[PDB]
């Protein structure tokens, strides 16, 4: 039987960290987030489009920041630029590995 | 947002597949003797009946003479390995003549014209040593990690 | 006509403001179409990107 | 580009121009056929093609 994070036929794509020593870095994410929507938009010829995300709970913070000299937060951009998409929290995915390796799925 | 759209191209051909509409042959009076054959690759006679009329055909062994290659067929194949074959005690279909597409085992485009090298289990790869006096026809595509050839192939 | 790998570099908010810049761009240009076409990725066979007006 | 009537069966020479003669220094495996024919000041020969 073979695992959803283990199948050798998906698509995985290395990241930098997200939270590094207590550093956040809110536009990180949202470039990687809009990279895998664009993978699987051109890897699929158009036939299939990006629906559900699902992040660590424990990220939630990064994409709650508000945006430097305005209101709006992250998440509320990336909504606003990608209406039609579903944002959830898994706690799955707080260990992918047994040895504390996170990861999101697209 | 703006929209997109994509382009893909089909493949050329497949393994065993007739090339184009020239003049060709085919013999259907033959059957496989002691194995299976894969198609798109060449067989050879072992005998022939001198009153019955069918022929005996084999897979190509080292030392002999190869006669045809076998083609694609959608009714008189099994589906094996993941392949398309012709199974013992069976009628063939057996190309004789005109261009067909065949397994390779080379990993440089031939010369057009020149004369075709044979490996010793049937399948086309340069400097072979079984001796053939079919031609290339000038065609070099690889369908998925499996590497075909045009081959113009002449009566015995 | 853009290739669609360019169609997120359109999309970036510019500073101090909560719009990309393909909404002021389309809101000076007036009557413009903006299309992405997948044969811009290569144009000569060596990877070359282009786009065409 | 001859003038004397080819041997039924005997294998043709080409020139470098590209046309039949019947000293040519190109080998070629055809044949004649033996039709040898003119017309106004043209000659032509029938020649059997094999394929390559």
């Amino acid at each position: 039987i073979v695992s959803v994070f283990n199948h050798p036929n998906i698509t995985k794509i290395t990241s930098g960290k997200w939270i590094d020593a207590s550093t956040m870095k809110p536009e990180t994410a949202e470039a990687e987030l809009t990279q895998a929507i664009e993978t699987i938009e051109t890897i699929t010829r158009g036939q299939h489009r990006a629906t559900n995300i699902l992040i660590p709970p424990s990220m939630r913070k990064v994409l709650a920041i508000r945006m430097p000299e305005t209101t709006m937060s992250y998440l509320d951009y990336f909504k606003s630029q990608n209406s039609g998409i579903e944002i959830d929290s898994i706690a799955e995915l707080e260990d992918i590995d047994g040895a504390g390796t996170k990861g999101v799925l697209v | 947002q703006i929209n997109a759209s994509y382009q893909r191209d089909m493949a050329i051909a497949l393994p065993g597949m007739v090339a184009d509409t020239s003049k060709y042959n085919i013999d259907g009076a033959c059957v496989v003797n002691e194995g299976d054959v894969l198609v798109g690759a060449a067989v050879q006679v072992v005998q022939a009946q001198a009153v019955d009329g069918h022929k005996l055909v084999k897979a190509l062994t080292t030392g002999t003479t190869p006669y045809g290659v076998a083609i694609r067929s959608h009714w008189q194949t099994v589906n094996a390995q993941n392949q398309m074959i012709y199974e013992d005690g069976g009628a063939i279909n057996v190309m004789t003549s005109g261009r067909v597409w065949m397994l390779s085992k080379s990993t440089e485009a031939p010369t057009f014209g020149s004369a075709v090298k044979l490996d010793v289990d049937g399948q086309e790869k340069s400097d072979g040593t079984i001796e053939t006096t079919w031609t290339y026809a000038g065609g070099w595509t690889k369908y998925k990690d499996i590497q075909l050839v045009e081959v113009q192939l002449h009566q015995l």
